[PDB]
């Protein structure tokens, strides 16, 4: 992690409602096999981004969030618990879904979910990305699904892979190298309007121009914003 | 039936261009409205809001590194034509000298005015009227719901009607009816043979006729085996890519817009063959995300890549069949996710849709891939979007053997034009 003298700033959803600021894992009252991932892992403190992030993503119920902050801040960490702490194991079929911008970061966040929910048992993982071997008639059985956005929109639409009706969380990294990435904007905003409304979307930045601004807008409604120099 | 990832090309994109304003209502009906000439660099956007007329390399700009590809450029520089009446059509003769709209008005019923390009490019004529009319003598009924110029006979175009009747005309200084069917033959649809030596009309008992350019018929292509009683097809559109060789949309008889169609891929026996026809499966392709729209499937050969491009109008993308090195069969190809032809998602998060398809060949300019690389120009596919915005994608194909498709254009010469 990158040590930041700079502080978070947090504009949430509900202005007379205040809660932040956990300086532990242990308060947050994780599923045991999960912290104990986290334990795993050598997390020792919170960093500073999950400290205001997860209260408000691991709100009862949770909460949607739009995330400004930079590379070895946290971000990755603070939204794999997200899914993880949603996902249901015994339910074979895909609950938890992470839109990445490259094939080369679906896989490195997949190693960091695979080795946080190390503790769950039965969890598997699909990887919605060019050259994946599934044929047509097949079903994901899968409960989380990382991915590119036209494979994944793919994988809801044409294929009947999934059925998004039954998606829990919907994250997006790195909504700026999204953007600027041929197709991704408008796939993803069309994977996210057949999401059902209760789902959770979290969507995370390292910058934030008003285009990101305006995209996270259509893509994350109801959403707290957070915003760290 | 199959499918096939392709790493060798891409669709890669220019910015977006904004033409017309955004339309209160979604444009259901039927429509093509870009036409393009590939001889001196034109194309051609109609619309219920005028006719606009551009050089064909002011509506492609390559993204910098730093640009949205999702920003749009609102307005670049053409000639705007106002039309009384809004076109549900656009089209071109093969010789590029003749640009062929299609309206509907109130008091005269559907029509169809014809332009002389020369005109357009003629400063000295600052309204640019038409040369000729063709009052088609109906009303909704005329609905031109398609319409197709000869390829080789620049006098000769085959005009299409909503009520199923069809007619063959010849424009040269003025129009001559050459052949007309009353609607009772039921034509959905038509096509020129590659050659421009005869027709070929879809029609809506699920059949595909062949008809000498008078109108006498010569060839009858049975509705596909497959498509059982009570479930009643109907040609939708047709692409005569070669003399034994037929593209054929099919679509319910019912109306139910809500059944997505079938492309066919068919192959005809000859003369030396009393073989049954061999119709190839590639059911729904451009997928429809929309069943507000009556369909379309714009299509359209590239002979010398030997693979047909294909958008519909209740689709989003454009997909893409190829024959194979086998020579005979086909395939779906599945392309990279950000090397795809489609269109976006309106500002009020809705799907924009395809109103015409045109590639254009004229490009010159070669792609700056990045910093270092520069690959060479490649052929535009441009849409018009049901939101007025039009979508510059080069085709990058980089299957070997392949051989750049880019044709330099001319300056049209006043020379002749037709006065009104
Ligand atoms: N709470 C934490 N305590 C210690 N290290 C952490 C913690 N959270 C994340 N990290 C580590 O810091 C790095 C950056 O975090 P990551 O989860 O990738 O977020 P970001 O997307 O901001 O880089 C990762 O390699 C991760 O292992």
């Amino acid at each position: 992690l990158v040590d930041n003298t700079n502080q978070v700033e947090v504009l949430q959803r509900d202005p007379n409602s205040p809660l932040y600021s956990v300086k532990s894992f242990e308060e947050l009252r994780l599923k045991p096999q999960l912290l104990q991932g986290v334990y795993a892992m050598g997390f020792n403190r919170p960093s500073k981004i999950q400290e205001n992030a997860l209260p408000l993503m691991l709100a009862e119920p949770p909460q949607n969030l739009i995330a400004q902050s930079q590379s070895g801040t946290g971000k990755t960490a603070a939204f794999v618990l997200a899914m993880l702490s949603q996902v249901e194991p015994a339910n074979k079929y895909p609950q938890c879904l992470c839109l990445s911008p490259t094939y080369e970061l679906a896989l490195q966040t997949g190693k960091v979910i695979e080795q946080m929910g190390k503790f769950y048992p039965e969890l598997k993982l699909a990887y919605a990305v060019r050259g994946n071997k599934l044929e047509r008639g097949q079903k994901i059985s899968e409960q989380i699904v990382i991915g590119t956005p036209g494979t994944v929109l793919d994988w809801c639409s044409k294929l009947k892979f999934i059925d998004p009706k039954k998606i829990k969380v919907f994250v997006l990294d790195e909504a700026d190298v999204m953007i600027a990435t041929q197709g991704h904007q408008d796939q993803s905003i069309r994977i996210q309007r057949m999401l059902p409304r209760n789902c959770q979307m979290l969507l995370f930045s390292a910058t934030f121009e008003d285009s990101v601004w305006k995209f996270a807008q259509k893509v994350v409604p109801d959403p707290n914003v957070i915003k760290l120099k | 039936i199959p499918e096939r990832e392709m790493k060798d090309f891409q669709f890669r994109a220019l910015k977006k261009v904004r033409i017309f304003d955004s339309p209160e209502e979604l444009p259901k009906e039927r429509s093509s409205l870009l036409a393009v000439s590939n001889k001196y660099g034109l194309v051609f956007a109609g619309g219920a809001s005028g006719l606009q007329i551009f050089p064909t390399k002011n509506l492609l700009i390559q993204n910098k590194p730093g640009d949205d590809p999702n920003k749009i450029v609102d307005k670049v520089q053409g000639l705007l034509v106002p039309m009384k009446f809004p076109i549900h059509h656009l089209a071109l003769s093969c010789d590029n000298l003749t640009l062929s709209a299609c309206m509907m008005s109130s008091e005269y019923g559907s029509i169809i005015a014809f332009f002389d390009v020369r005109t357009f490019s003629n400063e000295a004529k600052q309204q640019k009227r038409p040369f000729a009319y063709h009052k088609l003598l109906k009303d909704a009924g005329g609905m031109v719901i398609d319409m197709k110029w000869n390829p080789t006979v620049p006098s000769m175009v085959a005009v299409c009607l909503a009520d199923g009747s069809i007619a063959v005309l010849q424009v040269t200084e003025t129009v001559k009816v050459c052949a007309t069917l009353p609607s009772t033959v039921a034509v959905t649809s038509v096509c020129w043979s590659p050659k421009g030596k005869q027709l070929a009309v879809g029609k809506q008992n699920g059949t595909v006729v062949q008809y000498l350019p008078t109108l006498q018929e010569k060839k009858v292509i049975p509705c596909p085996p497959f498509y059982e009683s009570d479930h009643p097809v109907r040609v939708l559109d047709v692409l005569w890519i070669g003399t034994y060789v037929f593209a054929i949309v099919y679509a319910a008889a019912d109306g139910t817009l809500e059944t997505s169609p079938d492309v066919v891929m068919a192959l005809l026996p000859k003369k030396e063959e009393k073989h049954p026809e061999i119709f190839v499966n590639f059911m729904e392709p451009c997928y429809g995300s929309c069943t507000e729209r009556q369909h379309h499937y714009y299509l359209s050969y590239i002979e010398e890549w030997d693979l047909v491009l294909a958008a519909s109008a209740a689709s989003t993308e454009v997909s893409i069949l190829a024959r194979q090195s086998d020579q005979i069969n086909w395939e779906s190809w599945l392309l990279e996710d950000s090397s795809r032809a489609e269109l976006p998602v309106t500002d009020k998060s809705d799907d924009s849709l395809p109103m015409g398809v045109v590639v254009d060949y004229t490009n010159q300019v070669e792609i700056t891939i990045s910093d270092e690389k520069t690959l060479p120009p490649a052929p535009v596919l441009m849409l018009l979007s049901t939101d007025g915005v039009l979508c510059p994608f080069y085709m990058i194909n980089q299957n070997p053997g392949v051989k750049s498709l880019i044709k330099t254009p001319e300056r049209l010469s006043l020379e002749g034009e037709r006065q009104p």
